[PDB]
């Protein structure tokens, strides 16, 4: 803005795993509670007629949302991990106020 | 998708998930309280929604049991049942009569 630098963090925090795409859930590959590794795959969807598996971000134990079977929307919530949480804690605190309002220009 | 929607869905768990069963039971019961009934409601709502998929799966289990060629069979739209390990001798002691059988019947 003008000569001043402001940072806003797009949150990618909660570690919760999502789909990618819409499409269907055929099955999930490992066991519910059991531990992921960051690359391994955790589940396999299917959109397009064409399969797709889901790899993990984050080491951690997994437990699923979704039942095997299910329409998945993009952006969905599939499956949370429990991590050591390094940081990033309960970074919401939603703000709920008010925009400044003075001008209208509504002649 | 055609004849068991979700409603008859719900009126088959009615008459099978215990808990289900004794939630739906307990409202029954005349004037227990406003607190209660709320309360009760809201149980019903959260475990009928939680057990569509599995049901789901049991509804497609059931149609399948529809699809089977014993059905077939009874109405007389194949003429047998066969085994696979064994289907090589069938179709050829079969496909030798038919042969012969249409020597003759062209006599």
């Amino acid at each position: 803005i003008g000569n001043k630098t402001c940072v806003f963090e797009k949150e990618n925090d909660p570690s919760v795993m999502r789909s990618p795409s819409a499409g269907k859930l055929i099955q999930y590959i490992v066991e519910d509670g059991g531990h992921v590794f960051a690359g391994q795959c955790y589940a396999e969807i299917e959109v397009m007629k064409m399969v797709m598996t889901l790899t993990a971000v984050e080491s951690g134990c997994i437990h699923y949302v979704k039942r095997p079977g299910a329409a998945l929307d993009p952006g969905c919530v599939l499956a949370k991990m429990q991590l050591d949480n390094p940081s990033k804690v309960q970074q919401a605190e939603l703000h709920t106020g008010s925009l400044p309002r003075i001008q209208s220009t509504a002649l | 998708e055609i004849k068991f929607r979700r409603k008859d869905l719900v009126k088959t768990m009615r008459r099978v998930d215990p808990v289900y069963i004794h939630l739906a039971e307990r409202l029954g019961t005349p004037e227990l309280s406003t607190a209660e009934r709320k309360e009760l409601e809201n149980k019903l709502k959260e475990r009928e929604e939680f057990l569509i998929p599995i049901y789901h799966q049991v509804a497609v289990q059931f149609a399948d049991l529809h699809d089977t060629p014993g059905r077939m069979q009874e109405k007389g739209v194949i003429s047998d049942i066969l085994d696979w390990k064994t289907s090589r001798t069938f179709f050829y002691w079969r496909l030798r009569r038919l042969l012969l059988e249409d020597l003759v019947k062209k006599k």
